């Protein structure tokens, strides 16, 4: 959201796409005892269909 | 590995040392698969 009509434009805020690879991008469910993403880890969005 | 079974004393220091750890954090993914109550069961169990 837009801070205020003055406000700098969203520029460090960057859209990254990516591909599930076995050594280099793994993928896998939240932690069901947390709800949360582990502490290495990080969150990202799959659209599942 | 389905084989190599190792584990720890349950609920004791040595697991909050695996826990908190990230990077060995998938150690302890096989932590709760295997403990045991005291050691004196952890050691009669290695020794069988």
């Amino acid at each position: 959201y837009k801070s205020f009509s003055d406000c700098e434009p969203d520029d460090n805020h960057l859209s990254i796409v990516t591909l599930e690879e076995a050594p280099f991008v793994i993928v896998e469910d939240i932690d069901p005892l947390t709800e949360t993403c582990v502490r290495n880890t990080v969150p990202c969005r799959k659209f599942v269909k | 590995s389905d084989k190599f079974i190792y584990a720890t004393v349950k609920q004791s220091s040595v697991d909050i040392y695996f826990r908190r750890q990230v990077e060995l954090s998938t150690m302890y993914r096989h932590m709760e698969k295997h403990n045991y109550e005291s050691a004196a069961e952890a050691i009669q169990a290695v020794r069988d």
